[PDB]
């Protein structure tokens, strides 16, 4: 029931997302002008955030399924969609201009928080994957599973190295763009440490199922984040598929995260709040130095989270 | 059992 409802909400969220994306097409521009695509997407995202936030607050402190709030959580879909459409229509009725920039800042904030929570989910996913795979290797034919892990981890490292080489070739030059070099080098050194720190005998003694596979996954994600970071730099002299890949990891993370009378198996309110932050992130992704700072800070906090998740239990 | 400090982590399958 919990998983089914979470998947329902994820599916409707993705439906709203694809709606927003299709509005942006130049074909739809003439129809909208009868009341461009960027403004329509802004309105849709604002409606998404507003209604998701109000449901989140409504489901605050859900204690039991007998409470009508949980029953609504399990149903009343017609009412949900009606509220969605109603707020969507109201979204346009707000005047634009400065409020647009206010919502732009709000969306930056939400995207930052969402990338934080998404990386938390990603590290949890990698830990679980590694644990299950190593257990299976221990039980059955050790050699086959071992070769599997080795191959996948080495392939992920290979992809990381080759993409970093592409970054060297394209986004950096000896005559300038020293900031790009600095970002590349700092990310490389931190991720290399994250790899090395996975091999500390004390760490393994405190984290029996830690391994290189999750380290490689985190490194690759970080390199992707870096590529997106300079991808959005307005300066073409220094500077789409990155955005599509971001949406793909969005879908993956949301699906995995989605994957009663006595107590709630999960915080419904915090679930709705994460959905809202996801909507805000979608807004931003569909669209200057501040963005670069946001992305690099996201990379830094990601690697900080990795170090924390590896060390804190020892503390 | 004889666990070890292998790449994938802490286990004894290779030396069970």
């Amino acid at each position: 029931n919990s998983t089914v409802t979470r998947l329902i909400y994820a599916f409707i969220l993705l439906l709203s997302t694809v709606v927003s994306y299709i509005m942006q097409r130049k074909e739809m521009e003439t129809y909208l002008k009868k009341i461009v695509g960027y403004k329509a997407v802004y309105r849709i995202s604002f409606a998404m955030a507003i209604f998701f936030f109000v449901f989140s607050l409504l489901m605050f402190k859900v204690k039991t399924s007998k409470d009508l709030r949980a029953a609504v959580h399990n149903g009343f879909w017609f009412f949900k969609i009606a509220a969605l459409i109603g707020i969507m229509v109201g979204s346009f009725y707000i005047p634009g201009g400065y409020f647009s920039s206010v919502w732009f800042v709000v969306g930056m904030i939400g995207a930052a928080l969402f990338i934080l929570i998404q990386l938390v989910l990603l590290v949890d996913f990698a830990h679980s994957w590694n644990e299950s795979w190593v257990n299976r290797m221990e039980e059955g034919n050790p050699r086959l599973w071992y070769a599997a892990l080795l191959s996948f981890t080495s392939a992920f490292y290979i992809l990381s190295i080759i993409c970093v080489g592409l970054l060297y070739t394209y986004y950096t030059k000896p005559d300038g763009c020293t900031e790009n070099k600095f970002f590349i080098s700092i990310n490389l050194i931190l991720c290399v440490v994250a790899s090395i720190i996975s091999i500390h005998p004390k760490i393994q003694e405190h984290q029996p199922r830690s391994g290189l596979l999750q380290s490689s996954l985190i490194t690759l994600y970080t390199m992707y984040l870096t590529w997106s970071a300079m991808s959005n730099e307005p300066d073409r002299s220094c500077n789409d598929s990155d955005n599509f890949i971001g949406l793909f990891v969005f879908v993956l993370c949301l699906l995995y995260s989605s994957i009663e009378k006595e107590g709630v198996q999960y915080s419904y309110s915090l679930f709705h709040l994460m959905l809202c932050l996801a909507s805000l992130y979608i807004m931003m992704t569909l669209t200057k130095w501040p963005a670069v700072w946001v992305k690099i800070s996201s990379s830094w906090v990601c690697l900080l989270l990795y170090v924390w998740t590896l060390v804190a239990p020892l503390v | 059992f004889y666990s070890r400090y292998s790449w994938y982590g802490y286990s004894y399958g290779w030396s069970r």
